[PDB]
């Protein structure tokens, strides 16, 4: 059971420790929390050991790419099961309620189905933080170089996967445990088309979207 | 249980009997697609059709899969029936590789040329699945025992919403990780990192499947109305590969 | 005395009506090709079938055609479809030329590559289409007009055994030539002995054509006992072009 | 209306004169006669200007595959309206007779056709002497020198061309006559076929195939 080399430890500890200081008419407000977290996800991006040996318009080819899906993510964490629904410190923003005041209550189901399913995985701030470093760090079209993302990201990956096979002795179920979170990666990608899909609702629909998402989710 | 590698590999052998055509894919009444350009589209059409048709009847004989409940056999197959397509086109077109990729292949003996998919106005998803994909796997030096696997992973996705037993579904798909694990290091023993490059080609999978929903939706091709119906009956009726 | 480069033109532009499938190819039951090639093998009959539909509207559609006895309508589309396919693979395969050629091009958007040609064991016949045909095309540059014109040529070959009114046939393929020859002196002018360099292809494409009758027969594909038929009601069913 | 050069005229009367000295239990018959003439065949082709200008592997290559198709020539070019059939200087070899008691009967439907079909163009000399020269210098498969071929052949295509146009006056029927003259080109590959056809099934009916025809229109 190879353990934690002191240098995966410390990164370890160094993510658990940022992820704590970047917890937290209608359409008027989410629109505007979402550039306060879509701020929190670009701080912890930049501050991501392997962030700064990539080019300067691959930073912005990830961050604006993963945006949206570790928006997902920060969301779907703050699901509670016994009132089935998201307790994000509630804004009256993220709830059924605004959604629904906002028109795009459609949108709901989905986004809560995702909630339930993240949920059920019953994840570490450990697994949390190394999944949403990888989210940042994955091959993402029009990288100028992918070959290096690709090698930041598997720094992450491998730690993670240390992570769970030392919490686990290396147990077998660690393939599995390991597995589920990469399958993240996968239901994060639907979740950020129907994002992009909405922005283009609104786009012939005519709605307002600050300059801030209206830059950081395209608009042509 | 029994789902094995061993076993998916050789059900990839069997031959679906002559596909008693669905009419999955179709150019419809009222097409955005130029008039000189339907024969085409819809011969397209008629073999992507085959290939689900023998995708379902791929599905049907995994072990354990007919066992779940028929309402999930349908939803699973619904959701996945598109992914599974392309990771097919991009394992068949990595033989055709080696400027970018020029040729796709759709089944054998049938290619898509690089300047008929940018006449189509779809350059991108064809450059992305031949890249992505096909070039990834051939670097990556992806074998038939991890394709298969991949293919019962991409299947059972229990994250499918509305299933109702979701249980069933993890089980299967859990038993899959067990086994793409045990043979990445009981074979490709050396390579580190593996298991998570493989399992890393989902969600690139799962990009180029949804931006070709979005073309195949735009040009009205799919029969999305009819789609579940078409898996219900075709799991049903349909005859036993060889 | 309607019949014209000009007219035929125009028709090469017109579109077949959603062919209404005839059986003119197809893999049937016991049949020599291999288990796993049948879904394939059969997709390109699907696309034969096709084409020969949108050929049958082609030929009933030229100035005076029709005017011909039916039973010589028949058995002129039935002397000649085959080579008419080939001389139009040839003629769509010239965009993908330039080892020799690789790509063939069956329709647009869908090329044949000349490895599963070679797996077919059909090297050759593809080897031939694609230089005695394509390259030699390219070469002689012949264009559009010329094209037509000797589609129009291969079409009404008086020489067709059976025929009731030679006669007729033949003061439509002197027509063609007194056409053809008139667009090269008026065109073309400089180039001399263009007129048989074109005409020089003919018995090429018959040759190839007598080839691969060699393998669609070998292969049981064709169902020669039901040609005549399929055109008889091709003719007077199907539906007129866009 | 461009007269023939005098090299052009020269070739006509050189190629008018050795035509005519070249002019002629059941299937014993017939298998040697043929091999007569196509010793006729293949002598009229080695004094056909040009054929030097060829390399040896090339020579073989013309002479084999167009053996057949001018022996179609040769035989229809003896039919006979009033009596329709073939008058061969009848060696009852070439007759619906022998050809049934050489069992081969069905094929003799199909070459009269051709021979009532080629009548009807009413060819001089000078059309059927040129046209067995262009047959000769036809493309075939497996040519060292296609180029050169194509080379010599044209030069008989002009001839022909020029002595048609002489003869009509710069008429438009001229390129109908040309064109029906290169018809047989076509029709005449189909017979060839059907040769070789027959060959393949003597072979699987073991058939005595003289060793000069066995050799010339191959085996394999
Ligand atoms: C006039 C044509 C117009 C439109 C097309 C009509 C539809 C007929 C199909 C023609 C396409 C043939 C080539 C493509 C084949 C792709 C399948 C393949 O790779 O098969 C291998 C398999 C290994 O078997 P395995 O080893 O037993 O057996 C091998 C025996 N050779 O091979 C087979 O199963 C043999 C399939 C036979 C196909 C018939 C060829 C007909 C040729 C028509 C001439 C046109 C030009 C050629 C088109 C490329
Ligand atoms: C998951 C897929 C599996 C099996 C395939 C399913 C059958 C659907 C057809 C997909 C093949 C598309 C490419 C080949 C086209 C050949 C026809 C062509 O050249 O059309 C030009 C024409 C110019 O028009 P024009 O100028 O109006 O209009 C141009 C507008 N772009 O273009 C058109 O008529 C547009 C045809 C639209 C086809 C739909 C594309 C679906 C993409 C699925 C993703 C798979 C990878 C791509 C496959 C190559
Ligand atoms: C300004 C803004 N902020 C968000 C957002 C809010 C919370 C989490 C993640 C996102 Cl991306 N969205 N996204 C959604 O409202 C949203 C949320 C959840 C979804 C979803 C969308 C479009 O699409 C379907 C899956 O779940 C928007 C726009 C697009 C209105
Ligand atoms: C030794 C031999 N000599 C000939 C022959 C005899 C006369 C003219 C041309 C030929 Cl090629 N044949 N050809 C035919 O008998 C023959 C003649 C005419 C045809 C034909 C064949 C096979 O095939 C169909 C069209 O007309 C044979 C073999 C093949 C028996």
């Amino acid at each position: 059971v190879p353990p934690l080399t002191a240098n995966q430890k410390s990164l370890i500890a160094r993510l658990v420790y940022y992820q704590e200081g970047y917890e937290q008419m209608p359409f008027r407000q989410i629109t505007e929390m979402t550039i306060l977290t879509v701020q929190l996800i670009v701080e912890f991006a930049k501050g991501l050991p392997g962030f700064s040996k990539i080019s300067q318009s691959d930073q912005i080819t990830l961050l604006k790419a993963c945006s949206s899906e570790v928006m997902m993510l920060r969301v779907a964490r703050r699901y509670d099961a016994a009132t089935d629904s998201v307790l994000f410190a509630n804004n009256q923003a993220y709830t059924r309620d605004n959604y629904r005041k906002a028109g795009m209550a459609y949108v709901i189901e989905d986004l809560l189905h995702f909630c339930r399913c993240m949920y059920s995985m019953m994840m570490d701030n450990v697994h949390y933080a190394l999944l949403t470093a990888i989210v940042i760090f994955s091959d993402r079209p029009g990288l100028e170089q992918p070959s290096l993302v690709e090698e930041i990201q598997r720094y992450y990956l491998n730690t993670l996967r240390v992570y769970i096979l030392n919490q686990n002795s290396a147990s077998p179920r660690s393939a599995v445990i390991f597995g589920k979170i990469l399958g993240i990666l996968t239901e994060i990608r639907t979740l950020g088309m129907q994002n992009s899909n909405m922005c283009i609702s609104l786009k012939l629909k005519n709605r307002k979207l600050p300059p801030f998402l209206e830059e950081i989710w395209d608009v042509a | 249980q029994e789902l094995s590698i061993e076993r998916l590999l050789e059900m990839e052998s069997l031959v679906a009997d002559p596909s008693e055509e669905f009419q999955f894919l179709r150019v419809g009444p009222d097409s955005n697609v130029p008039p000189k350009f339907r024969a085409p589209v819809s011969s397209l059409c008629q073999i992507g059709n085959k290939q689900i048709a023998a995708l379902v009847v791929w599905a049907r004989d995994i072990p354990h899969f007919s066992q779940l409940e028929m309402e999930d056999q349908i939803l699973l197959i619904k959701g996945s029936w598109n992914e599974l397509l392309l990771f097919a086109i991009a394992w068949r077109s990595m033989e055709f590789l080696t400027s970018p990729p020029q040729l796709m292949c759709l089944m054998p003996g049938m290619t898509l040329h690089r300047n008929s998919a940018l006449q189509a106005g779809v350059g991108q998803i064809f450059d992305r699945v031949l890249s992505e994909l096909s070039l990834k796997m051939r670097t990556l030096r992806v074998d038939q025992a991890e394709y298969v696997a991949l293919k019962a992973i991409i299947l059972l996705n229990p994250d499918v919403k509305g299933l109702k037993n979701r249980q069933e579904v993890e089980v299967l798909r859990e038993k899959m990780f067990l086994c793409l694990d045990e043979y990445c290091r009981r074979s490709r023993s050396s390579e580190e990192g593996r298991f998570a490059a493989l399992l890393l080609r989902l969600p690139a999978l799962r990009s180029i499947s949804l931006k070709s929903f979005e073309h195949l939706f735009f040009f009205h091709l799919v029969a999305d109305t009819s789609i579940a119906g078409y898996i219900r009956d075709a799991l049903r009726n349909h005859a036993p590969p060889i």
